[PDB]
């Protein structure tokens, strides 16, 4: 009998596995503060690492890399990109971006503004997007002096990178989108691939002469289903799944998503996961961990996917929780406490 | 020459002495009756075995130690063990009762009663020294001895050698060897009374110890002897520069030099690399490289915590056996473009390395095989601030229920120094803090 | 020198001490001469925590026999090992205490007491370094429990630095002599309460239904319930006879200074398939079974704030950690959170006499409150009609200090309401 | 990547690699300490005793 404790109430994923575990009537839940237990869903911040796996007889398992917040975060990201050799700064599918404190705090302020003054000289597309971690906040822009004000009214960190100004573009509608991949690394290091992914389509048309209204630019569901008048037009909820996304780019572009997105995709979670697994990788740990990534990408005219951003606690989609959800406990949780297909998970081999 | 008075505080201090001062004989050629044959200088000398042994006129080489226990079951073994003939009487220090693993029992009740007495012995020691650098102090967290009077001893010790260095062998308590509940209080108070009166301090995690056991050794349930064992090669090799000829840590005060910019941070973190079962069949002898690295792995750290997410403030390699510096160089190189090592922007990002060629000597029919060569890595960590976490988490579960405190209110020992200890251990956390993260 | 000073007064307590003298003298290789014949140094090792060193080499108990009639002891000196004891240490009077509280702590015990404590003085100036002392008795009848808590109360104020430990049978309706039991029960638990550091809760309705149910006896006597008392009493002083500190014990067992009062454990329990031998996985199982314990109380009602076994013979020490690991591991619900590693393990090599290995189980379990519920409601259903209090009231005793005893009882068992929650 | 301080002698050596540079108590108040504890159990004992005496 497995013991395992929950300490995010908030978390829609790991109710569902905590849900799961409860059903194979082999796993017990205890009070948030037992320290006996095989497997913790932690929590998101200031998860208390330095106490796990120092209890006697106890193989414990915890839902969260420590030192994944490197990737999973927007500053963190680009620092991790610059700094890294195996990403370097010549990093062919990253945005070019920049780290920017507000003035009333290293910055690279002075930096970007010389590539912004390269590009407006040059008569190139020099339309840029500010954001921080602390958005629910963003402003799109083609005057850097917009961008930075910006940000100085801010009392954070912000991120100024490059705008994908020719963004692939569905039919009908002319709408922007981004695709959601869900990646699980277990206690080995392996690099799973949900095979399922979505597509968070806007329901309005991709309007390139007005930045200011952000509803055709920014996919999020939760901007499209407020700000947005055209919500579950062409899809429900504006979630395109890889069956019909797929479909389209044979009707249309005569190609299908696993050669023109899904090589490029796959090939961004190895290079990010491979770079940092000597520093969050759990092998000769005293306790293992395993955690879910959700990977944003940016798809333009070409068919070249572009790395958003790395969520660190991400939720699924809701016609997908039950099967990804199952397969976190079938290959991140059983695999460590077994219980008494066609996997639904793609294997990203990689060297250790 | 200057000498080094080792202190042994309760059973576990006591112990951990015998296996030390057994491996120093063995070290240094001396035989259990105390002599020592290649000592060509007779009843004197002051090489620099002689910062641990004095002489007497008969050519014994007598430990400048004292061993201090409220209770005589564990110190009757020295009077009577292999080594009975190294020290005499007036060395060897025990009381009738034990602190019955109380704080207070020991520092206040009990170590009232025999403080004076004990620093009557040092004093002793103290006045064979031409050069006295300081002490080197061996105890338990959990023990009311070795918590309790110990941190009574340093506070005298501050006292009447003001100007002499202390250093800690602290046992950090593990549930695994440990049958007694209150060790969390133990460990805090004495790390509160005890924290401005140490130069520095190397704490064991008996967790890390056992595990080292299990894993490397094979030994399915290790004992106190195993540990001890293990334990002292560890101390042999931090106490080496001052027992053999060398230019690394040849005094105390170097040791707080080298590894404590911030007199609170004082907590170096230990490695030791390699552990050999001697029941192998023959193991295939690690290189300078493998060995360096392994002092990056967490699995022979001295404290279990993942220093990949900490930083450090500096760092030390020991180097015994064949080794020489060209291959050291070689495998921090190597190391530096593999490993996470995050140093504070306001410390050197660099290592002091010391090389003895004597490679470590192992108890006959030990556990320990015999390997050509071994390191010792000693840095300072922030990732030791996990040890303070675990332990500071524990005192608060009971705390908060006032679990056992009138054991020790029942000794004289007000509450308001539970809640004085532990406010100076989170602030101890928090220093880690302000040094180790952005 | 760790020495413990054994005291048993009343019938019930040297019955059971009695034998729990014979159990442990055949331990440590005495035999009822005590002259020693064993064939162990670990016999010897600790001997002197239990035994004095005469002269030839003789070990004599350090055990203080004491009651108000002379029928029992004459049955002591009379029984097995009866010559091992000291003449001396013979305390008896003639009028008896007719199972009265009152007149075993106020009346005729009171005459009596002073020579007891001359006869425990004069054994504790010659121990070396005096650990504590041990107490056996009942607290349904007058000597046990009457004059047997007025010693420990005058024993404390001789020695109120010394650790005061007691094994206490509690009374039960089942296997009762009197219906004035839950009085004496009542009026003695308060007095343990206050002056005793561990209190061994024995219940002769637990030693019984283990007598029926498990062992199988048709038939049980008082006999057969302290076979059973001695086979535990011989465990949980195991640390203490071989190869730690009563002191000790109590530091890490008692986390409040009113709940010290312990349910023990014993394992194996088998019928006479007796020759079958007995994995650790199933001493191990056995041991926490509420049928295996004899404080009559579901431990599954309360919850644990410390535990504590030791496990005898030649065993896999790495798979009695996995085993007990695996108890805590599989049922944590039922021990507090906030006391970290309070499930205690120890070994020892030597067994029981008779058994490959066995299992002693003490526990600090607030399902004790169960048992002084049980008690307070017996006490309150006759006192609310003032019923038989004739007896006591006759004795000197008033109303009031029945009152006060009740309320003391019940505040007990609501602090240990308190930490089940 | 730099050796300094290279010393050398016939038991070993010593050295130091660097990789980049850079960016109480008086007597008298310990005994009023013990001697205030010791007071404390004094207390509590004679009211230990006062309690027993009652
Ligand atoms: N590594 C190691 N740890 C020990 C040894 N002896 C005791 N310990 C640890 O020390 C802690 C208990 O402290 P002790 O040293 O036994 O107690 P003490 O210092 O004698 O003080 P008292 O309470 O008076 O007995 C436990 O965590 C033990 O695991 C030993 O020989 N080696
Ligand atoms: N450089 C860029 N070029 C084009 N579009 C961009 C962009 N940066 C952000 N976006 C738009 O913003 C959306 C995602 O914003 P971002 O992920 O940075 O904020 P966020 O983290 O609060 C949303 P989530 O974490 O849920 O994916 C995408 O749908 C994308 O269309
Ligand atoms: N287990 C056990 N209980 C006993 C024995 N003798 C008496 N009792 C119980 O003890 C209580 C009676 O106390 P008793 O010792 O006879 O009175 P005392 O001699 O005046 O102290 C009742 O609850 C009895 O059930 C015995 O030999 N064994
Ligand atoms: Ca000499
Ligand atoms: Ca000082
Ligand atoms: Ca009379
Ligand atoms: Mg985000
Ligand atoms: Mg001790
Ligand atoms: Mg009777």
């Amino acid at each position: 009998m497995y013991t395992f404790v929950v300490r995010d109430e908030n978390s829609s994923v790991y109710a569902e596995v905590s849900r799961l575990l409860l059903a194979t009537g082999q796993w017990k839940r205890l009070r948030k503060d037992n320290p006996r237990f095989n497997l913790m869903l932690g929590e998101r911040n200031r998860l208390p690492f330095g106490r796990l796996g120092h209890e006697p007889g106890l193989v414990q398992l915890v839902n969260y890399y420590r030192g994944a917040d490197k990737l999973c975060r927007k500053a963190s990201l680009v620092k991790l990109i610059k700094t890294s050799p195996e990403l370097s700064e010549s990093c062919t599918w990253f945005p070019e971006s920049y780290v920017i404190y507000p003035t009333n705090l290293t910055d690279e302020r002075e930096v970007f503004l010389a590539a912004y003054n390269r590009r407006r000289e040059g008569r190139e597309g020099n339309v840029w997007i500010a954001k921080s971690s602390a958005g629910a906040g963003i402003l799109i822009s083609s005057e850097a002096s917009e961008l930075l004000d910006f940000i100085d009214e801010q009392g954070q960190v912000h991120v100024i990178q490059k705008y994908l100004e020719k963004p692939l573009l569905l039919e009908p509608g002319h709408r922007k989108f981004d695709i959601r991949s869900w990646v699980l690394v277990d206690h080995l290091y392996n690099i799973y691939l949900y095979r399922e992914g979505v597509l968070r389509t806007s329901s309005e048309p991709y309007n390139s002469a007005n930045f200011q209204d952000k509803t055709c630019h920014l996919t999020n569901h939760c901007i499209q289903k407020e700000y947005s008048k055209n919500y579950g037009r062409y899809e429900e909820g504006n979630e395109m799944f890889f069956e019909e996304f797929n479909q389209y780019l044979m009707d249309a572009l005569n190609t299908t998503l696993e050669n023109s997105i899904l090589l490029q995709i796959k090939h961004i979670i190895r290079s990010c996961l491979m770079c940092i697994e000597p520093a969050i990788s759990t092998k000769h740990l005293h306790y293992q961990s395993f955690q879910l990534f959700g990977f944003d990408f940016m798809v333009d005219e070409e068919l070249k996917v572009w790395l958003i951003e790395v969520n660190g606690a991400p939720a699924c989609a809701q016609k997908l929780y039950a099967e990804l959800c199952q397969g976190i406990v079938d290959v991140a949780i059983s695999s460590v406490f077994p219980l008494a297909p066609t996997s639904i998970f793609i294997k990203l081999h990689h060297h250790h | 020459m200057r000498e080094c008075i080792s202190i042994h505080v309760g059973q576990a201090g006591v112990q951990i002495g015998n296996a030390c001062w057994e491996l120093y004989c063995l070290e240094h050629g001396i035989q259990p009756d105390g002599q020592m044959p290649s000592d060509k200088t007779i009843g004197g000398g002051d090489d620099s075995f002689n910062t641990f042994f004095s002489e007497t006129g008969a050519g014994k080489h007598v430990p400048r130690a004292v061993f201090v226990d409220l209770e005589p079951t564990v110190i009757d073994e020295v009077r009577t063990g292999t080594y009975r003939q190294l020290f005499h009487p007036e060395q060897l220090i025990t009381g009738k009762e034990d602190a019955a693993n109380n704080y207070a029992r020991g520092h206040y009740t009990i170590g009232k009663e025999i403080i004076d007495l004990v620093l009557d012995r040092i004093r002793k020691l103290a006045d064979q020294c031409t050069g006295l650098q300081g002490f080197l102090v061996f105890h338990s967290f959990g023990g009311g001895t070795g918590s309790g009077f110990t941190s009574l001893l340093m506070e005298r010790l501050s006292v009447d050698y003001g100007k002499k260095s202390k250093l800690e062998f602290s046992i950090y308590p593990a549930p695994q060897v440990s049958t007694a509940v209150v060790e969390p209080y133990n460990s805090i108070l004495t790390t509160h009374t005890t924290l401005e009166h140490s130069d520095c301090a190397f704490m064991v995690d008996n967790e890390a110890i056992y595990d080292i056991c299990r894993r490397n050794l094979d030994i399915e349930r290790p004992t106190y002897t195993n540990l001890n064992r293990l334990i002292s090669q560890i101390v042999s090799s931090i106490t080496a520069s001052l027992r053999f000829d060398g230019a690394l840590n040849v005094d105390l005060t170097e040791f707080q030099t080298n590894l404590v910019p911030y007199p609170r941070i004082h907590f170096p973190l230990a490695t030791y690399a390699p552990v050999i079962s001697a029941e192998k069949a023959y193991h295939e002898q690690l290189s300078v490289a493998e060995i360096t690295n392994a002092c990056f792995e967490p699995a022979n750290q001295m404290v279990k915590c993942d220093p990949r997410h900490g930083k450090y403030m500096a760092c030390c390699l020991l180097y015994r056996g064949d080794v020489v510096p060209k291959d050291v160089n070689a495998a921090i190189a190597t190391i530096k473009t593999k490993r996470s090592i995050q140093f504070v922007d306001w410390c050197p990002t660099g290592f002091k390395v010391g090389i003895n060629y004597q490679p470590p000597t192992v108890v006959p029919g030990g556990d320990l095989a015999k390997v050509q060569r071994a390191v010792c890595m000693l840095s300072n960590t922030t990732a030791i601030a996990e040890a303070w976490a675990r332990l500071d988490h524990k005192f608060d579960l009971m705390y908060a229920k006032r679990a056992f405190v009138h054991w020790y209110v029942g000794e004289g020992m007000e509450e308001g120094e539970f809640s004085e200890a532990r406010e100076d251990m989170a602030a101890l956390e928090k220093d880690y803090e302000e040094v180790g993260v952005d | 020198m760790r020495e413990i000073v054994h005291i048993q007064a009343g019938q019930c307590g040297n019955q059971i001490g009695a034998k729990f003298w014979e159990v442990i003298s055949d331990e440590h290789g005495i035999d009822p001469t005590g002259s020693y014949h064993g064939d162990s140094d670990l016999q010897l090792e600790r001997i002197n925590v239990y035994y004095n060193e005469a002269t030839g080499n003789k070990y004599v108990p350090r055990a203080i026999l004491v009651d108000l009639e002379p029928g029992t002891m004459d049955s002591v000196r009379s029984g097995p090992f009866g010559q091992i004891f000291r003449p001396d240490n013979f305390v008896f009077g003639q009028s008896g205490a007719g199972n009265n509280w009152a007149k075993g702590h106020y009346t005729e015990g009171a005459e009596l007491v002073d020579s007891v404590l001359d006869v425990v003085r004069k054994e504790s100036e010659s121990c070396d370094c005096l650990q504590g002392f041990q107490l056996t008795h009942s607290l349904g009848g007058g000597t046990g429990s009457g004059m047997g808590t007025l010693l420990i109360s005058k024993i404390r104020e001789e020695y109120p630095d010394r650790i005061m430990n007691t094994f206490s049978v509690m009374p039960s309706p089942k296997v009762s002599d009197t219906v004035v039991e839950p009085y004496n029960a009542t009026l003695s638990v308060h007095q343990l309460v206050e002056n005793t550091d561990e209190t061994y809760c024995i219940d002769n309705e637990a030693l019984y239904d283990i007598c029926f149910r498990t062992l199988k006896l048709t038939t049980p006597t008082y006999g057969d319930l302290n076979h059973l008392v001695s086979a535990t009493m011989s465990g949980v002083t195991t640390c203490l006879r071989f190869p730690a500190d009563l002191r000790k014990l109590a530091v890490n067992m008692v986390p409040f200074p009113r709940l010290h009062f312990f349910m023990p454990g014993f394992a194996p329990l088998t019928s006479r398939q007796q020759y079958r031998a007995l994995t650790v996985p199933e001493l191990t199982q056995q041991m926490f079974d509420s049928k295996n314990m004899m404080a009559a109380c579901d431990p599954r009602h309360g919850r644990y704030l410390t535990v504590a076994a030791i496990f005898r013979g030649r065993m896999s020490m790495k798979e009695v950690d996995e085993q007990m690991l695996n108890v805590q591991n599989k049922n944590s619900s039922y021990f507090v959170e906030w006391i970290p590693n309070n499930v205690k393990t120890a070994v020892c090599d030597i067994p029981p006499r008779g058994l490959k290995m066995s299992a002693t189980f003490i526990g600090n379990s607030t399902a004790i409150q169960e048992l002084f519920k049980r008690i307070s409601e017996q006490f309150t259903a006759m006192f609310r009609r003032k019923a038989f209090l004739h007896w006591y009231t006759g004795e000197g005793m008033d109303e009031m200090e029945f009152t006060e005893a009740e309320s003391n009882m019940n505040d007990l068992v609501s602090e240990y309401q308190q930490y089940q929650d | 990547m730099e050796v300094i301080e290279l010393n050398k002698c016939t038991s070993g050596q010593s050295f130091e690699v660097i990789l980049k540079p850079p960016s109480d108590p008086s007597l008298e108040e310990i005994q009023k300490k013990l001697e205030a504890a010791e007071e404390r159990r004094k207390y509590q004992e004679a009211e230990l005793l006062k309690h027993l005496a009652e």
